[PDB]
């Protein structure tokens, strides 16, 4: 029941986490892979992991999934049948949950990450992926964008404007805005000590 | 039941 | 260092301290664990220089050492089983910490006889037959010993059944640590404060 | 050339 590696533990959880919303800002996605991967090892050893720490790592969720979105070879679920951004949309219910945020200020966000994931397919040829996507996450406001999707699905349409004007990077950015609005802007304590050594 | 390293899963699988 | 290489040093070195205690304290599984946290750390900036290295290398030995007894894993690019890698690290041990033939000879022994034995257990004879030639005037007893009991099949002589690999392991890391300084890593000093 | 994580390498592959 003691904090002593623990303590050391989260220090070193919220420095990586730090660092890869950092690098995830800069555009530097190569360095967050990393940082990530580090973070996952993070995760077998005690941490004394309470709310706070759970949301974290429900952030780190969303941005890993966000920046693996275009890999639709991959997955994030055991049901291993989930897209990338799938498990976004998935991770950014929780993360409504655990930042107890209103659908008001999730509403927006969590439209960007629907519209992400059926372009991504749709790009990708995935047309059958997009189509389930469409239908699961998207069957009131956005009535343009969904009909737009389902022609554009239906007659096979990556020469269309909502196709080739999407841009995943400003998608990604605005994620990482939006998610970044719910974070305390504290410096880590490990870079504060760092910092002091020089 | 399994732990955080699955639960909140940061990597793919 | 610069600042993250500053950051990421006291990680690896608190990681290392605490490996070394698993490892001690027969905590192999936590030990393993940590093992992969500091694997994660190697793709970051550490501002590697030959404290790093040699902290890195008694990692290397140690994780070889924990799955020497897993014939089926690998730490080679192509071959070799983990006490092999064991006996190559250890030949790299000796160059970074500057050891003379004398001090890593007695430990050499020890992980060249475990790598024999471990293959013997698991009845791979051929594997012990090829790593007993390549590795192995004073263990003139104990090579002419293996050398039958591999060409004999024997898995019933005292020298297998009386080898310990808790045994041989524990004295690897007291081996390990000998050339190693006991400074309590700058995390640990920091939560101890903390707390 | 490859890097700290294949030159010394901790886990196994």
């Amino acid at each position: 029941e003691a904090r002593l590696e623990e303590a050391v533990n989260r220090w070193v959880l919220k420095f990586y986490f730090h660092e890869a919303l950092r690098a995830f800002r800069g555009s530097r996605y190569g360095d967050f892979r990393q940082i990530r991967d580090i973070m996952q090892a993070l995760l077998v050893r005690p941490l004394g992991k309470e709310h706070t720490v759970s949301r974290l790592l429900r952030v780190m969720q969303c941005l890993s999934r966000i920046e693996e979105g275009e890999n639709l070879d991959c997955s994030f679920d055991m049901e291993a049948e989930l897209t990338p951004l799938e498990s976004a949309i998935n991770v950014l219910e929780m993360i409504k949950t655990e930042f107890t945020l209103t659908e008001a200020v999730v509403e927006s966000s969590r439209k960007l990450v629907k519209e992400a994931a059926v372009i991504i397919c749709i790009k990708n040829k995935e047309f059958e992926k997009a189509s389930k996507i469409l239908k699961k996450h998207m069957s009131p406001t956005t009535q343009k964008l969904r009909n737009d999707l389902l022609n554009i699905i239906r007659e096979k349409n990556l020469a269309h404007p909502v196709i080739q004007n999407f841009s995943y990077e400003t998608f990604q950015q605005k994620m990482l805005r939006f998610l970044e609005s719910h974070l305390d802007d504290a410096e880590p304590y490990l870079l504060t000590m760092a910092k002091k050594a020089l | 039941s399994r732990g955080l390293e699955v639960s909140h899963r940061l990597a793919p699988w």
